[PDB]
């Protein structure tokens, strides 16, 4: 459902990751920050016909 | 703990976090911040650390997961703020501004000429209206030199020959006696002193000329090996201390060897030659260079280097003083005040790779200098 965009005369996508991670981050430890939930994010042409 | 519906509402610090495992999260939504959650949580794995009152003398207690952190009052160290920290000359100059002492497991501050100690026990008193040690792409041979700002170099003393051409730089000691190099006197049997010189040709009216009265020079000086090059000359008219004429603080023999010259940097000034085979300099000049170690000092020079010689400058950066700068002011900016360190005599050329400018140790001559005033003062 990702919209398409014309670059160089060819259609290409635009979807782009958005890594994420605990919020407990807020308590001790450091670069120990590891990831824990990748959300993919995109764009549609939403309609509500009826 | 973290059951269903349960956490479909809001936590309560009695309901959950006590009778339950109280992992965290639910321990953190009650405040929603950082101020209380950490400290509060730290006391449920093994207890609170400020129960025991570990720190001493009102040292702030900070809890933690298995440790207590103390933040004591002024001057307290140690694990439980039980250690009463000793102030030493190495440990923050004994809090003294200029002169420190290590008297009987403590510090009792003194001061130099024109300086006394206030009731605070650490800071001095600049009795003198203008205390010593305070600041009261061009081509054509500017060797990193800086023109002194107005009053920035007030101890600058100059020695002028008969033909109205001042040669040797110097540090203004007082109104009556002026230090100089012993061999700066070898230039003539007669010469005078003019102080405050900044530009010989353009006059602002702010120069003072004082005749040289009696020669007080070094006895064991060597005219070849440049051993013990120092001298003292007297001024006929007293120097009224003003913005362009201010004295330079005299350190003590031990103190300048323990703290003053153990600092990294110093300042070199004079009116000598800018470069080898070069011309004289009229605008008042100063330079910025650091002090380097002795273990590279011996390998630099071709003379015999003894305990009275030290090395200052750069091996790489080519900004070095030259002939005619002998006796010039070589001061170091201490914590808040200048104190003289070196006196120029010679140099194996000027600005040579791997070489240093030679300055005689002032503190190795300060007991010599102080002897000069109580014999014929
Ligand atoms: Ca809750
Ligand atoms: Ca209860
Ligand atoms: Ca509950
Ligand atoms: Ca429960
Ligand atoms: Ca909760």
């Amino acid at each position: 459902q990702g919209v398409m965009v014309e670059q160089n005369g060819k259609l290409e996508s635009q979807v782009e990751m958005q890594f994420f991670s605990t919020s407990v981050n807020a308590m001790n430890e450091a670069n120990a920050i590891q990831p824990k939930l990748l959300l993919y994010s995109e764009d549609v042409n939403m309609e509500t016909p009826d | 703990a973290n059951s269903f519906l349960e956490e479909m509402k809001k936590g309560h610090l009695e309901r959950e976090c006590m009778e339950e495992t109280c992992s965290y999260e639910e321990a953190r939504e009650v405040f929603e911040d950082s101020d209380k959650t950490n400290e509060f949580w730290n006391k449920y794995k093994d207890g609170d650390q400020c129960e025991t009152s570990p720190c001493q003398n009102q040292g702030k207690c900070k809890d933690g997961l298995g440790e207590y952190t103390c933040t004591c009052l002024e001057g307290f160290e140690g694990k439980n703020c039980e250690l009463f920290t000793r102030k030493l000359c190495s440990l923050d100059n004994g809090d003294c501004d200029q002169f420190c002492h290590e008297e009987q497991n403590s510090v009792v501050c003194s001061c130099a000429r024109g300086y006394t100690l206030a009731d605070n026990g650490k800071a001095c008193i600049p009795t003198g209206p203008y205390p010593c040690g305070k600041q009261t792409n061009n081509l054509t041979r500017i060797v990193g030199g800086q023109e002194c700002k107005d009053g920035e170099c007030p101890w600058q003393a100059l020695l002028i020959n008969e033909e109205n051409e001042g040669f040797c730089g110097g540090t203004i000691l007082s109104e009556f006696y002026i230090l100089t190099a012993a061999h700066c006197l070898y230039q003539a049997k007669r010469f005078k002193v003019r102080v405050g010189d900044r530009n010989t040709e353009q006059e602002e009216g702010g120069e003072a000329v004082h005749e040289v009265e009696v020669v007080i020079k070094h006895n064991r000086f060597t005219k070849e090996t440049y051993d013990f090059d120092i001298a003292v000359l007297r001024l006929k008219t007293p120097i009224t201390f003003r913005m362009n004429v201010a004295p330079a603080c005299l350190p003590e023999r031990d103190w300048a060897e323990s703290t003053l010259m153990t600092q990294k940097t110093g300042i070199v000034s004079g009116f000598g030659r800018t470069h080898e085979k070069g011309r004289q300099s009229t605008r008042l000049k100063m330079l910025e260079v650091p002090y380097v170690d002795r273990n590279s000092c011996k390998l630099s020079s071709s003379f015999i280097i003894t305990q009275n010689m030290f090395c200052a400058g750069y091996d790489t950066k080519q900004e070095d003083a030259c002939q005619g700068d002998s006796g010039g002011p070589h001061v170091t900016r201490f914590k808040d005040t200048y104190f003289v360190t070196g006196i120029v005599s010679w140099g194996e050329g000027c600005a040579r790779k791997g070489k240093y400018g030679i300055y005689t140790k002032v503190t190795a001559f300060l007991k010599w200098i102080d002897r000069s005033m109580k014999t014929r003062g």
